[PDB]
DNA sequence: ATCACAATCCCGGTGCCGAGGCCGCTCAATTGGTCGTAGACAGCTCTAGCACCGCTTAAACGCACGTACGGATTCCGTACGTGCGTTTAAGCGGTGCTAGAGCTGTCTACGACCAATTGAGCGGCCTCGGCACCGGGATTGTGAT
DNA sequence: ATCACAATCCCGGTGCCGAGGCCGCTCAATTGGTCGTAGACAGCTCTAGCACCGCTTAAACGCACGTACGGAATCCGTACGTGCGTTTAAGCGGTGCTAGAGCTGTCTACGACCAATTGAGCGGCCTCGGCACCGGGATTGTGAT
């Protein structure tokens, strides 16, 4: 009963410089300007594919929560164990 | 000689593809595969809602377990069917009691 | 027969038996072997059809083991589900690499 | 007055982020990002605030594994230089697509 | 020398119904290498199986059992 | 006498592969390596015939698959031809090597 | 000797694995030896990765293992890094390793 | 109010690093993946044993099951050594 | 293009064995009945998820500029494929020989299930030593000269 | 060669707070006894794994020959790195609000379990049409002219 703004466009706060860092940490050296459409491009589809899991196991607890279980038992679904967050 | 009993879905298998394709028939080899694939399959959508139920404290597999473990399992538009002939075949026997 | 009661070929009293019998959980559900049945029965015919289908292109009447991997390999959702599966004598797609054909 | 060589700084960053574990995603725009994505699953989700550093971990722990796999795709070809080609090899070939 | 068993123009086959057209002449004993790290630990998770099942004699199930085990299932041997 | 331009054997095969099933290793030479690598787990083995098939339609399963992603790997590196280093790109992908 | 452990020798519960063993739906019936091997694998194991990251914390100066020595340990240990391969040990970043070619010359 | 109960192998993952390097600590994150660990691995060998329990038609898992699920499991060096740990802690079981 | 010659495709005949159907027995599914307990639901608590605002400042953005990288081009050597003939062991159908897989039937050592006993493990509470954070000062490496 | 100097590294100082210890209450583990059935151990049955054997090919092999492919070498244009000034919003921490997570208690619908019953599903048997194999024209590309 009261407004939640709404949200657009949100991939493009995945930015030039925060994609950069990711592949520094990852040993790249030289990226070439397509690299982060692309990049957003593959975060979306891991993520959808992660909450799309979280939310199956979060509806069928009948909450309207997302615990970090959830997604712990999403991610390991997908052959994508954490440790740290339970479980 | 004598006998020694093995299961198999091979009777089931002849049974729907006869719905499907009334004309056409199966090989050994090609029910063996079948037969692999409904047990895979069985024991995905198996592990899936015993897993569920774990998660959830709960001591029962119901059709809810089988319906989110398809959902988990299954892609996008194999699932949706799969949920329809599933709910569907659940509340026709529930009113054949 | 709870087959005829749901309206499934596949066996509903099998499924129920090998839930229990599986170490799945303390108890099973009355609906949960009749839903199981029936969505096993749904992706056997699923299988059957586009191997029947691919059975026909391929002049036969009768299925073997490449039938089902031509109709598991060309359909996009079955070949996600059998991703990670080996259909024994199943051959591939033929697909050749365009920088390989002659110019 | 002073100007580095192309690559130099670069080198520098390398090892930088990979002496440390910080998240290098700014947390407001990620979160923002799950639930919008969430949000088109299903309307009115609300997260334990772990729940988005669980995905956040898991995320760009995705994403610096394959910009290995990326990098050597790279130098496979000779190159020193990353590109959406590489990308798509290296998720071809985990049988991502 | 088992292992020289499988041969070039077998590997050349094995290659060509995976779409190659050109092969390099170090490749032959490189897929020597990997078919041997392939069948090893396959067939140790096989004999593992064997092993506790009390048996001399590796079965289909097994087999079936351990690529499932390595997550290389396969349909038509007992599934 | 007469002479196909290299290459075009090579794509006559493809075709042929591509389009049956049957296996490509011959069945007693992988036979014998598939008791040889069982004896230095165990010594004195028996297989079933079904389960040197089994592991015979496995491995050709296998190969096939690596030797895709290999002419991949190879193709991406503007090259026709393949060589352990794409082999080995291959694998380090798949997880398999480290 | 009261507890199951000290019977064992183990510093891991056997009681409690035994309890987890039976609450889990592995078999109908969980033999008196398994919690008793598991618990002390589980030991096994546990010793062998805080030993490697101990190590890594003393390395690094540190009185205290945080994820990262966790990390260190098991990506430097060739078995550890296997078993672990699909795992991601949250906020312990990746082991420093720049490629040849990019190196100047 | 008084939070509930959360069990935790907090505890020993403790013991043992006192054992084994007795002036060293541990932070919460640290803990909480040794404590994954545990229960990941647990989860591993337990579910390997039901499958092989299971397809030897036995209604009982004994250490024999996870003496073999260890093996499959584990990688060369590590199974050698759990085995040998682990038939110890039954042989020094069985007898008191 | 327009030519001939490979290898491949396809078509109607021919025998051969497994798909597929019936048959009758039997074991697993069904029905009808008891008992207890899992969890559906209702009621209550208080955690933590959410919104929102102002302030500081570090990070993001976008623009200027030029180095070194990718790609386009030539070009040379041999590592490849193709196609002969000679060499070999895979494949098949054969008979013969038995390890050991696999099924039954006995029975007892082992684990489920239980109540009553109690001490290990939990949360609550508290505090100080480890380390994050900073500024200084020494070192080190890259780039200007 | 030589020499700034920017960035990084290594050093105690300093202050905030979470690791880790003390406590005492509680619930899960231990204790000892019943009781039932899983499975080990033995005894028998015969399946499939296995061994040596000898012809008939087709597949393996080794070789001659030469081309197209890989790689080394160079050359040009601009894309992508670096640095700077300006712009943007993340993070912080501090406050205020309630949805809904998560826990309790009550009562009953549902599923486990047993005894009895019955036909669905099994193996054993049989036979015949779908399809593998093949030879002899229909057609399709490949290389050469
Ligand atoms: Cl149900
Ligand atoms: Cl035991
Ligand atoms: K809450
Ligand atoms: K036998
Ligand atoms: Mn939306
Ligand atoms: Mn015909
Ligand atoms: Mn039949
Ligand atoms: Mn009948
Ligand atoms: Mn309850
Ligand atoms: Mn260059
Ligand atoms: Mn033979
Ligand atoms: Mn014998
Ligand atoms: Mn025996
Ligand atoms: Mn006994
Ligand atoms: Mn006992
Ligand atoms: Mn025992
Ligand atoms: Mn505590
Ligand atoms: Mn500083
Ligand atoms: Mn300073
Ligand atoms: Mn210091
Ligand atoms: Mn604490
Ligand atoms: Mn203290
Ligand atoms: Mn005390
Ligand atoms: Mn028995
Ligand atoms: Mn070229
Ligand atoms: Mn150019
Ligand atoms: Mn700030
Ligand atoms: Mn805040
Ligand atoms: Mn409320
Ligand atoms: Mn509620
Ligand atoms: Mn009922
Ligand atoms: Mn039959
Ligand atoms: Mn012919």
């Amino acid at each position: 009963k009261r407004h939640r703004k709404v949200l657009r466009d949100n991939i493009q706060g995945i930015t030039k410089p925060a994609i950069r860092r990711l592949a520094r940490r990852g040993g790249v050296k030289r990226i070439s300007g397509l690299i982060y459409e692309e990049t957003r491009g593959v975060l979306k589809v891991f993520l959808e594919n992660v909450i799309r899991d979280a939310v199956t196991y979060t509806e069928h607890a009948k909450r309207k929560t997302v615990t970090a279980m959830d997604v712990v038992y999403a991610l390991k679904r997908q052959g994508r164990t954490l440790y740290g967050f339970g479980g | 000689r004598r006998k020694t009993r093995k299961e198999s879905y091979a009777i089931y298998v002849y049974k729907v593809l006869k719905q499907v394709h009334p004309d056409t028939g199966i090989s050994s080899k090609a029910m063996s595969i079948m037969n692999s694939f409904v047990n895979d399959v069985f024991e995905r959508i198996a592990g899936e809602a015993s897993r569920l139920a774990h998660y959830n404290k709960r001591s029962t597999i119901t059709s809810r377990e089988i319906q989110t473990a398809v959902r988990l399992l299954l892609p996008g538009e194999l699932a949706k069917h799969a949920v329809s002939e599933g709910t569907k075949a659940v509340t026709k026997y529930t009113s054949a009691k | 027969t709870r087959s005829s009661r749901a309206g499934l070929q596949f066996p509903v009293g099998r499924v129920h038996r090998l839930l229990r019998k599986g170490n799945y959980a303390e108890r099973v559900g009355a609906g949960a072997p009749v839903y199981l049945a029936a969505v096993l029965e749904y992706l056997t015919a699923e299988i059957l059809e586009l191997a029947g289908n691919a059975a026909r292109d391929n002049k036969k009447t009768r299925i073997i083991p490449r039938h089902l991997q031509l109709a598991v390999r060309n359909d996009e959702e079955l070949n996600k589900l059998l991703g990670r599966v080996t259909i024994a004598q199943g051959g591939v797609l033929p697909n050749i690499q365009s920088v390989l054909l002659p110019k | 007055p002073h100007r580095y060589r192309p690559g130099t700084v670069a080198l520098r960053e390398i090892r930088r982020y990979q002496k440390s574990t910080e998240l290098l995603i700014r947390k407001l725009p990620f979160q923002r990002l799950v639930r919008e994505i969430a949000q088109d699953f299903k309307t009115d989700l609300r997260f334990q605030s772990s729940a988005v550093m669980a995905l956040q971990e898991a995320s760009e722990a995705y994403l610096v594994a394959l910009f290995e796999d990326t990098n050597l795709c790279a130098i496979h070809a000779k190159r020193v230089t990353i590109m959406p080609k590489d990308i798509q090899l290296a998720r071809r070939i985990r049988g991502e697509r």
